[PDB]
RNA sequence: UUAAAGGUUUAUACCUUCCCAGGUAACAAACCAACCAAC
């Protein structure tokens, strides 16, 4: 059966660098239950796998960032790094690609569900997370399409869509090359058979699918997380037009997403000893720790200082009531100590000194007035760098 | 978080069953729970067992564990009892002094306010305990007003006469002007006010402030209001100066105002001054006189009731600039000849419960005998002034105490100001009485005024007294003496000139019967204060303590300007009455 | 953990065992003085364990509660703390354009609408008396918000017009005093 | 743990122990005396450790079934709320202008989006500016959805009443301008 | 320096095993609550 539902439209209240009133979707409960009883088991495996292309569920602490970056560098010949971002992923994604993502997610029910069950589950999904009826300010409106951020499988569907766009860009880059000039016989035969498998075959050829997947994994290595991606690619093949460049991404976005992408969202890196320029809003820096060169992520210091200075509730304005609030910020801001720029490390040192001052202030309101002392000794480590240095050391 | 009522020590423990929830220090709270029936302890969270389905609310059975409070049955293994070692665990435990004796606080917080002893403890305890006693007495009165049933208009027999059906299972309040009701209009899902009303026996004769066309459905309840906490004392500390401080007397004064010039200077010699004014002495004449005597001083005139402050405005309008005067009215028809709600004006007129937060050169309290420690404390929290002038009279009536049933409240227990002037004497005194003839003045001077009250008029030879018990009949909440009324009727036939008199009695039912029999205007003694008439006829109607109140009787027979007739049932007051006696016809 | 009675018991046991060891008495007799000695720590290192846990329950119970006496008090006084902080920072800023209107508004002069930034729009100000009229307006000019505004209109509180030369000090009371003034940015 | 039977055995063994210890017979006699109490301290052990660990599980059972009862009452409350909400929102259905259009369907199925279009008896237009007001909601009566509607009430963003005479071109800048105009379907 | 081995229970001492109690430390798993970051 089909169960149409209503998803409310809530308005968020958070810190940001641009004045847009971001909104979120309060989806109903029936859809939540029935979508859980599918994708709980579908996605708990995705979130618990290490070393795959999709890096959802992998932490950056205890050497996770270094492992991810070394995995994405897995045997590329002339490596260059490239990154891009979709301008409006949620509000401009066509319905066909969302249906495709849902189908490849439901591909795992070959045993427990017959064809009718799969079709009706797909119909329920299309009815309540694709073209549902949204209640925005006490009135019901029809949703044209896109995706509803706030459902169970938003990030995983976004990852599927990202991989689909990347593969489409690679296919377009390969098929549009002259072909008479390709000097490698294997690549020319690959192009010939790719055309045959696209526009001359009605059935799937698993052998060539495996071959092309191996080719892409060898020459175009991806790291995907929702709508963010970092790719290491063979520079020579990209220059020759045998793998997808950035203009191939732009053309694909233009003709398959109704969106024109500019250079404000994409970047390239010719030296891979610096790591990605940006991934999940964290910059990567190659530091030395314990006779080894590792990659550490540091954030934009303005973000940390703004989080320190501006607060959501007024209770958070008083330091003594929220000290773990500053411990977490110091944990996030520790990697700034290694930056060549001095002020970046001054941020972390200032946070430590403020934590010490907050602890002393908390002790004073107590001893003086209601005579009691709670200094303890587990607090003394909160203003020493060892507690934070241990967070970026690979031993857990 | 607050301050311990007995120690001023910082504390967070509030006695849970104690109505005003006073802050009690750990030792004080421990004694208050161990010496009374108060067993609920309120802190930041209650010290109530947070186990599901438990009713344990006594702190002496509670143990702290993990991050919560449990009863012994539900407690975890590791804990220490919340009530141990002569103190209750809580905020500010180390900073705690305790009190040697907790008897007065326990007596006030446990009394039902039905005995004169409760009021004597309330007006003779410490200032902080005085404030707590005022708070709990007003709260108890407010809750007791809710104990009365709902009266709903069943039938409108005519105008000024109604038919009321009363709520079952609840008492009906006494039907007198001391019980002010309020109507409510039936709506779709709620109720809306239709004004304030008073009721009297007929059917029931109703007198509303605003006339209406009420029909079947309207109901009346005694309006209650939230009881606010107190911080300021009933009296600011006494200060005596060598010169007039913060004031500048005028160099030109009129002979209307010369008699009080010396008293106007004494007002400047002390922080606060207590003034006693006999009937017809010029209490309004004096208080408005302080305004012209100190023209540049900013003076706030305050009083408990709307009536007195308006009468001050009426006398102020006669002597003070209309542009510099203001009448503050909360969002009852009152004075409307001054600009309304102008706090920053030089001369501000307002009542106790509506005064704004401001400062002034002088603050004038009128009608202090009807004032309580609550009204004394509230205004001092609202007004900070260089000089303070209390005007009133112990020999006049107090504010009614509905809950009081046992004993009589002496004037020195009405409030703090009445206590001082009844013990240390009034700071000033006006010895001239201008309204009544000498015979009433001489009678009331000996009775209550230490023979200090002097008359301005001579003997009028129209002050007449008769000793007549009659027959006393009682209705639901009052008394009637028809033979006493019948004597007055016979007096009127033989003395037709006395039909311009005003009938006064301590009972509303007596007034209701006399109004239909005699036709004279009728006034209760409590409502007659502040008025005057040429002739009055007074019927005691009983020998009860209500009728024999030496403050009331002073108020009763002193509303006459020329002559008086007093039909007396009490022999004691009859002998004290220096009037010409008659034989019963 | 010193002020307990079974501390005195442990001290007696320790003294007895010290005597036994310093004397070298026997083999089973000192076992009796270590029989009733190592058990003395089984009713000491226990009863001094629950109580030592109880104390840290206390210091930190007294803590989850000062910070609620504090949290629930701090969100109940926002309206004055925010305002005082605002004016403290505004005074610390030390800008002439802000200070001019701060002083004008503290004594007499409040505008009736947002001060416009363009060189065209209208400004309406309330002048309560002549004293401020001296300080601010001089002839056909009006200095306010550190800018020059030419007057186009002045009307009294009774909505009647008034001219720009009558205004003086001999018609001191012959003018209603809450004058309102309209001006245009120069 | 005092009303347990083993307390009596422990007490009587200890009483005999102290009596004969004050008597002080001999080791050959006190051996049984100090072994009987040593096994009585072991009995009270067993049964006292077989009891105080069941008071925890009984308490846990009481709390658990307290919680389950609370849940079962909340379920009934929410059931009643949902059913009464359905029944009170059904009573606005206008069950005569909706039955006619339903009966004309070939199968009885009609799209949802045409139910309020042809049956609802109140229209609320939201207007961002005066120019859009001119082309859509001009005058006291207008037409929409192939029907004629007549204006009754107009409010601004602050939900305060606006008369139809105030909506001019020059007076427009003095209005909060998501104007909500509500009207009834006229016949 | 005092024939030999074997026999029994009891007392003592040691060692070993099991069981029952009391405390300390660790490890993990669950539950509950507050906080921070990312899309
Ligand atoms: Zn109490
Ligand atoms: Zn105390
Ligand atoms: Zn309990």
């Amino acid at each position: 059966n089909v169960i149409p539902t209503i998803t409310q439209m809530n308005l968020k209240y958070a810190i940001s660098a641009k004045n847009r009133a971001r909104t979120v979707a309060g989806v109903s409960i029936c859809s939540t239950m029935t979508n859980r009883q599918f994708h709980q088991k579908l996605l708990k495996s995705i979130a618990a796998t290490r070393g795959a292309t999709v890096v959802i569920g992998t932490s950056k602490f205890y050497g996770g960032w270094h492992n991810m970056l070394k995995t994405v560098y897995s045997d590329v010949e002339n490596p260059h790094l490239m990154g891009w971002d979709y301008p409006k992923c949620d509000r401009a994604m066509p319905n066909m690609l969302r249906i495709m993502a849902s189908l490849v997610l439901a591909r795992k029910h070959t045993t427990c569900c017959s064809l009718s069950h799969r079709f009706y589950r797909l119909a329920n999904e299309c009815a309540q997370v694709l073209s549902e009826m949204v209640m925005c300010g006490g009135s019901l409106y029809v949703k044209p399409g896109g995706t509803s951020s706030g459902d169970a499988t938003t990030a995983y569907a976004n990852s599927v869509f990202n991989i689909c766009q990347a593969v489409t860009a690679n296919v377009n880059a390969l098929l549009s090359t002259d072909g008479n000039k390709i000097a490698d016989k294997y690549v020319r035969n690959l192009q010939h058979r790719l055309y045959e498998c696209l526009y001359r075959n009605r059935d799937v050829d698993t052998d060539f699918v495996n071959e092309f997947y191996a080719y892409l994994r060898k020459h175009f290595s991806m790291m995907i997380l929702s709508d963010d991606a970092v790719v290491c690619f063979n520079s020579t093949y990209a220059s020759q037009g045998l793998v997808a460049s950035i203009k191939n991404f732009k053309s694909v976005l233009y003709y398959q997403n109704n969106v024109f992408m500019s250079e404000a969202k994409c970047w390239t890196e010719t030296d891979l000893t610096k790591g990605p320029h940006e991934f999940c809003s964290q910059h990567t820096m190659l530091v030395k720790q314990g006779d080894d060169y590792v990659y550490l992520p540091y954030p934009d210091p303005s973000r940390i200082l703004g989080a320190g200075c501006f607060v959501d509730d007024i209770v958070k304005t008083d330091g003594t009531l929220m000290i773990e609030r500053f411990v977490s910020l110091a944990i996030d801001a520790y990697p700034l100590t290694k930056h060549p720029n001095q002020e970046y490390a001054d941020v972390f040192h200032l946070y430590l000194q403020y934590i010490r001052k907050l602890h002393d202030e908390l002790t004073g309101h107590m001893l003086d007035m209601y005579s009691v002392m709670l200094t303890n000794d587990n607090t003394s480590r909160y203003w020493e760098p060892e507690f934070y240095e241990a967070m970026y050391t690979p031993h857990t | 978080v607050g301050a311990c009522v007995l120690c001023n020590s910082q504390t967070s423990l509030r006695c849970g069953a104690c109505i005003r929830r006073p802050f009690l220090c750990c030792k004080c709270c421990y004694d208050h729970v161990i010496s009374t029936s108060h067993k609920l302890v309120l802190s930041v969270n209650p010290y109530v067992c947070n186990a599901p389905g438990c009713d344990v609310t006594d702190v002496t059975q509670l143990y702290l564990g993990g991050m919560s409070y449990y009863c012994k049955s539900h407690k975890p293994p590791i804990s220490f009892p919340l009530c141990a070692n002569g103190q209750v665990f809580g905020l500010y435990k180390n900073t705690c002094v305790g009190s040697d004796n907790v008897t007065d606080f326990n007596a006030i917080a446990t009394c039902d306010w039905t005995n004169a002893g409760d009021y004597i403890l309330a007006n003779t305890c410490t200032e902080r305990l005085k404030l707590f006693a005022a708070e709990t007495l007003k709260a108890t009165e407010e809750t007791f007003k809710l104990s009365y049933g709902i009266a709903t208009v069943r039938e409108v027999l005519s105008d000024r006469e109604l038919h009321l059906s009363w709520e079952v299972g609840k008492p009906r309040p006494p039907l007198n002007r001391n019980y002010v009701f309020t109507g409510y209009r039936v709506t779709k899902n709620s109720k809306v006010q239709i004004g304030e009303y008073t009721f009297e026996k007929g059917a029931v004769v109703y007198r509303g402030t605003t006339t209406y066309k009420l029909n079947v459905g309207d109901y009346f309840v005694l309006t209650s209001h939230t009881v606010m906490p107190l911080s300021a004392p009933t009296l600011v500390p006494q200060e005596h100066y060598v010169r007039i401080t913060g004031l500048y007397p005028t160099l030109n004064i009129s002979d209307e105002f010369s008699s009080n010039v010396a008293n106007y200077q004494k007002v400047g010699m002390q922080k606060y001054s207590t003034l006693q004014g006999p009937p017809g002495t010029g209490k309004s004449h004096f208080a408005i006189g302080l305004a012209l005597y100190y023209p540049s001083a900013r003076i706030v005139y305050t009083a408990c009731s709307h009536a007195a402050v308006d009468a001050l405005c009426e006398k102020a309008l006669k002597y003070l600039p209309i542009d510099k005067c203001s009448r503050i009215i909360p969002a009852v028809e009152c004075f409307d000849k001054f600009k309304v709600n102008s706090t920053l004006e030089q001369y501000v007129f307002c009542t106790v419960n509506a005064l704004p937060e401001t400062t002034a050169d002088i603050v004038v309290f009128d009608e202090i005998s009807m004032a309580t420690n609550y009204d004394l404390s509230v205004v001092n929290a609202r007004l900070r002034a260089k000089h303070y002038v209390y005007i009133g009279d112990p020999a006049q009536l107090p504010a009614p105490r509905t809950l009081l049933t046992k004993g009589t409240l002496e004037p020195e227990y009405f409030n703090s100001v009445c206590r001082l002037m009844k013990t240390i004497g009034p700071d000033m005194f006006l010895g001239t009485c201008r309204r009544c003839p000498a015979e009433i003045v001489d009678t009331v001077s000996a009775l209550v005024y230490d023979n200090k009250l002097k008359a301005h008029k001579d003997k009028s030879a129209q002050c007449f007294k008769m000793f007549y018990k009659g027959v006393i009949t009682h209705d639901v909440s009052s008394a009637i003496n028809r033979p006493q009324i019948g004597v007055v009727r016979e007096f009127l036939t033989r003395n037709p000139a006395w039909r311009k008199a005003v009938f006064i009695s301590p009972y509303n039912s007596q007034n209701a019967v006399a109004s239909k029999i005699l036709g004279l205007p009728t006034q209760t003694v409590d409502s007659s204060q502040g008025s005057e008439y040429d002739y009055v006829i007074f019927t005691q109607t009983t020998e009860t303590a209500h009728s024999c109140n030496v403050n009331r009787f002073n108020v009763a027979i002193t509303r006459a300007k020329v002559g008086i007739l007093c039909i007396m049932s009490d022999r004691d007051l009859y002998d004290k009455l220096q009037f010409t006696s008659l034989e019963i016809p | 953990f010193s002020s307990l009675p079974s501390y005195a018991a442990f001290a007696t046991a320790q003294e007895a065992y010290e005597q036994a060891v310093a004397n070298g008495d026997s083999e089973v007799v000192l076992k009796k003085l270590k029989k009733s000695l190592n058990v003395a720590k089984s009713e000491f290192d226990r009863d001094a364990a629950m109580q030592r846990k109880l104390e840290k329950m206390a210091d930190q119970a007294m803590t989850q509660m000062y910070k609620q006496a504090r949290s629930e008090d701090k969100r109940a006084k926002v309206t004055s703390a925010m305002q005082t902080m605002l004016f403290t920072m505004l005074r610390k800023l030390d800008n002439d354009a802000l200070n001019n209107i701060i002083n004008n508004a503290r004594d007499g002069c409040v505008p009736l609408n947002i001060i416009p930034l363009t060189t065209a729009a209208k400004l309406m100000v309330v002048i309560p008396d002549y004293n401020t009229y001296k300080n601010t307006c001089d002839g056909t000019t009006f200095t306010y918000a550190s800018a020059l505004w030419e007057i186009q209109q002045v009307v009294d509180a009774d909505s009647k017009i008034v001219q720009l030369s009558e205004i003086s000090m001999d018609n001191s009371p012959n003018l209603a005093w809450p004058l309102i003034v309209t001006a245009l940015r120069a």
